RNA sequence: GGACUUUUACUUUGAAAAAAUUAGAGUGUUCAAAGCAGGCGUAUUGCUCGAAUAUAUUAGCAUGGAAUAAUAGAAUAGGACG
RNA sequence: AGGAUAGUGGCCUACCAUGGUUUCAACGGGUAACGGGGAAUAAGGGUUCGAUUCCGGAGAGGGAGCCUGAGAAACGGCUACCACAUCCAAGGAAGGCAGCAGGCGCGCAAAUUACCCAAUCCUAAUUCAGGGAGGUAGUGACAAUAAAUAACGAUACAGGGCCCAUUCGGGUCUUGUAAUUGGAAUGAGUACAAUGUAAAUACCUUAACGAGGAACAAUUGGAGGGCAAGUCUGGUGCCAGCAGCCGCGGUAAUUCCAGCUCCAAUAGCGUAUAUUAAAGUUGUUGCAGUUAAAAAGCUCGUAGUUGAACUUUGGGCCCGGUUGGCC
């Protein structure tokens, strides 16, 4: 009958879930980034599970074996696209080298905050899911974006946002309607 | 050895429990702002650090 | 040395040598023999509509001294007669004779657990409404 | 199983065909045909996934009928007409001419082709023997029947018909040294030279070929098309003309085309 | 958005070469008086009880009521 | 023609080993699960990229090898070269 | 040898011979067995699952037989029996949902008696007809994707700003704070209209509207230990009960029942069952065998496994693939 279709699950826990001295660290980082719950850094944890698995397979064999040659390449040039490595450390073991909190920075969230515009982190995850930020000709709706080195620039509210114009807001479409019964009789 | 039982002596703490009704508090945030201020009331307004942060302590 | 042959050709000592040996695990035995599904309360099914034959006070082992509230259960799908436990405060008040009960499990891979002997079941739903449910009044008992 | 299967579920379908998956369930069979359900693609997909002129096939069997395509020099209003190998397909209108050849990806490439040559027909013989009332008779990669072929063609030969006539212009006799395209598995798609062959006696015959750009492979037999002399090929090539360059070059060709 | 658009030769050219409900969407074309998928069967498998003109049965059938 | 091939086991490479699935390229589906799409131009009746790569053994087939572990030729020579 | 088969084939027949398989596990039994690609776990090697969205097979209540057709021993073809079961006007006559639905039984448990072939494919004499195939909608916490439940204010200063942090009654440009007080920012919802579509509906865009308690309120389970979080208060009395394990429960019980506080996860979270890792608790990688469980009483002894060493090496020589600060 219907073609089959192939889906993911995109996290995964250790072998403890209550080990406080990974409990705490993790509650460390995400009230830094103002993180939603455990289970997205459980997700970049398994993202970063699957391209430091890739690490090693890729690296046992010889610098000259081209399947080496095309994966490091590929790896490199998605790794410095995201730009949760930067354009320098450019090695297999800089790869190895890898930390959560840089992919803690890339997020839009940590973006957006980084240069201001939101005042809080915790205001910034909701303002995006609350249409005020433009990261293409498109609303996004999603504080954990992977920026790929390019869309910082952009970095503002969305046309159709009142913090980007063109709009009193439902805040002040209701009560200005209210002020104009509320005003006189 | 010994069989002979009683089972009419069910739920007697709760039979025996001088109710008191659920006490009226206000909301609190959840999933974003919620974290927020936990882990504000974690490491920002301390409340007892005594040689550690003890982090249910009787209130003294 | 160490008293298992090493041969390029041995594998086939090896396979059935060690297949042999796997019958003494014990999660490996009941499997193939099907203890579940040739004699247990149920067979392997997580949950098993029960009906409430009675009430029976239960004295608890050594070193405990209680009465655990336990009934006697008939499955409707096998006719099998066991016992079952019934957790939290009270909960015999919350149940009636001849109300069916759903039972499920005891957490313990049968091996009757602690103080309360002979029994391996607790139960979740009576008459079609949950135990802890009514446990925690959210809903009554219904009539039928 | 109670007689040939009529009913292709999607995704039974050979790799080259890539049709996606959320199109539905089935696959367009192309029917009973001069050439194998296995190598070959249907005219559906040139016009809606090919061509992209279409969108679904009954826009395209109302082409067909309305008879502005033709396959070979014969209309075939047939919805899923095998179109096998290197066949020629003259579409009237726009007067365009596509030849059924493969790119080093083993996939069907939309070749643009001359009418001043897309007339005729080229074919590799698959047996030769005598009929009825003593008349010799060719089997080519088609199937072809030509009646009074040369005494000298043989099996696992080239030759060139009008395509309007059954008749056998001039053969390419097959022997080691020219150039080649392996007509089958991974290899296909691979414009290389003869290089010598191996007998390989109780079935099989093998072939190295060597490509253009100093590549080895061997294959069967079976796999391979002459495609006329060294450097002079009988039908124009396409894009790339069978060289499997790394995946480096491929990276860099897409940064040279559109990155800059 | 983004859509497409079609433009032919002539309207008529158009309507030999477009789908009935983008002709109705303009009204180009209209509901054709049609019944439902389910009663439209229903007949068909009513007709495959039917072989022939059936008016002399028809007429039979009606004549073994009367008396 | 192959007047002629001690046999192998083994191993290198290739072939074919379905597709899908997995790994995994590219890929602003807002991202993402994805999906295999697109990008661009007076946008006036048009230029133009894709749609990857790998993995998919065991057994069968050619392959270079002759260590390894077998097997074997001449002793009542009915031996070999001719 | 012959028959029969589309044909090879003791397949069958006549005669002949007594053969064939087997401890390298044959045969027999069971299998809660459809096989596979594949699914989970998975450092690796594995283990387990795999009914099923793809391939191959088998079946259409249990059998048997067959017509037609190239292709069917077909079953949304038939015959007959078996079992069920239906109408009947009692004489007759009509059935095989494991196709879509939908209904009962059954269980622990499984969706609407909808629309349309628009898309994908498919057939015919074939553009045109049709397709409960399919797709769409419906139900849908099966699973997976991203993630609403509020931010600015100041409210006593309960804090490094400072005049060497004075003398914090001084903006201490930032940190917290008494359900106080106003201004922005929001969907969820509503629905013109448009996008949407086979038509739609939902989706989107989008009017107007639409939150102060923004009551348009987040729960799930826990706080002796593993295991993060109470000797905080009250009831409690080895009873009730909790407790996956230890255990606790006697008026101090930090474990029960309550409350408050605080935990962990969080729009998912607990429970059970089975399963893999952990588990080197099965072992090739990688167990132990004196005493914790185990070296057979000993010896022989086949199948099995393992099996002494030794046969053109070296010497060079030529050709010819690389590295670098001598391009």
């Amino acid at each position: 009958p219907r073609a089959p279709r192939t889906y993911s699950k995109t996290y995964s826990t250790p072998k403890r879930p209550y080990e406080s001295s990974r409990l705490d660290a993790e509650l460390k980082l995400a009230g830094e980034f103002g993180l939603k719950n455990k289970k997205e850094i459980y997700r970049i944890s398994f993202q970063l599970s699957k391209i430091r698995r890739a690490a090693r397979d890729l690296l046992t064999r010889d610098e000259k074996d081209p399947k080496r040659l095309f994966e490091g390449n590929a790896l490199i040039r998605r790794l410095v696209r995201v730009g949760v490595l930067s354009e320098d450390k450019k090695k297999l073991d800089y790869v190895l080298a890898l930390k959560v909190e840089d992919f803690l920075e890339r997020r839009l969230q940590t973006q957006v905050y980084k240069l201001g515009l939101a005042k809080s982190v915790h205001h910034a995850r909701v303002l995006i899911t609350q249409r005020h930020i433009a990261v293409g000709k498109q609303i996004v709706n999603i504080p954990s974006f992977m920026v790929r080195l390019d869309s910082e620039k952009h970095i503002d509210f969305a046309p159709t946002s009142p913090f980007g114009g063109a709009r009193p807001g439902r805040v002040a479409r209701r009560n200005a309607a209210r002020k104009a019964e509320a005003s006189g009789e | 050895a010994k069989v002979h039982g009683s089972l009419a002596r069910a739920g007697k703490v709760k039979s025996q429990t001088p109710k008191v009704e659920k006490t009226e508090k206000p909301k609190k945030p959840k999933g974003r702002a919620y974290k927020r201020l936990l882990y504000t009331r974690r490491f920002v307004n301390v409340t007892l650090v005594n040689g550690k942060r003890r982090m249910n302590p009787g209130p003294s | 040395g160490k008293g298992k042959p090493r041969g390029l050709n041995s594998a086939r000592k090896l396979r059935v040598h060690r297949r042999n040996n796997r019958w003494a695990e014990n999660n490996y035995k009941k499997r193939l023999l099907g203890t579940a599904f040739k004699s247990s309360p149920f067979g392997g099914s997580s949950h098993a509509k029960g009906i409430v034959l009675e009430k029976l006070g239960i004295e608890s082992k050594q070193p405990n001294s209680a009465i655990r509230k336990c009934v006697r259960v008939q499955l409707i799908k096998n006719g099998k007669k066991v016992t079952a436990f019934v957790p939290n405060d009270g909960c015999l008040n919350f149940v009636d004779e001849n109300d069916e009960v759903l039972l499920a499990g005891f957490g313990r891979k049968g091996k009757a657990k602690g103080d309360i002997p002979g029994v391996r079941f607790k139960v979740v739903k009576v008459s079609g409404v949950s135990l802890l449910a009514l446990w925690k009044e959210k809903k009554e008992k219904p009539r039928s | 199983a109670r007689g040939p299967k009529k009913h292709l579920k999607r995704l039974a379908a050979p790799h080259h065909w890539l049709l996606d998956k959320l199109s539905g369930c089935y696959a367009p069979r192309p029917s009973a045909g001069p050439h194998k359900l296995r190598e070959s693609l249907p005219l559906i997909v040139f016009l809606r996934n090919r061509l992209k002129y279409a969108l679904n096939g009954r826009e395209v069997k109302a082409i067909l009928m309305q008879r502005h395509v033709k396959v070979d020099g014969k209309v075939r209003t047939d919805t899923t007409y095998p179109a096998g190998f290197m066949d020629v397909i003259t579409l009237d209108a726009t007067n365009e001419n596509f030849r059924l050849v493969y790119d080093v990806k083993g996939r069907f490439a939309v070749h643009r082709i001359t009418d001043e040559e897309a007339s005729y027909k080229l074919g590799k013989v698959k047996k030769v023997q005598l009929g009825k009332k003593g008349v010799p008779y060719v089997v080519t990669h088609d199937g072809r029947t030509i009646r009074y072929p040369d005494p000298n063609i043989k099996v696992n030969d080239t030759v060139k018909i009008d395509l309007a006539s059954g008749k056998i212009t001039d053969f390419i006799k097959f022997d080691a040294g020219k150039l080649v395209y392996v007509t089958g598995g991974r290899n296909l798609g691979r414009i290389g030279t003869i290089v010598h062959k191996e007998r390989h006696d109780g079935g099989f015959d093998l072939v190295h070929i060597k490509d253009s750009l100093d590549n080895t492979f061997v294959t069967r037999l079976n796999n391979v098309f002459v495609i006329g002399e060294q450097g002079k090929p009988y039908i124009s090539l396409p894009k790339g003309k069978g060289i499997k360059l790394s995946i480096a070059e491929e990276r860099d060709r897409r940064r040279a085309q559109q990155g800059l | 958005s983004v859509g497409f658009g079609l433009v032919y030769n002539s309207v008529a050219e158009a309507k030999k070469f477009e789908p009935t409900y983008r002709l109705v969407r303009y009204g180009l074309a209209e509901k054709v008086e049609k019944a439902s998928r389910q009663q439209r069967k229903q007949k068909k498998n009513r007709d495959k009880k039917i072989f022939g003109t059936g008016k002399r049965l028809a007429k039979k059938v009606a004549r073994r009521n009367a008396d």
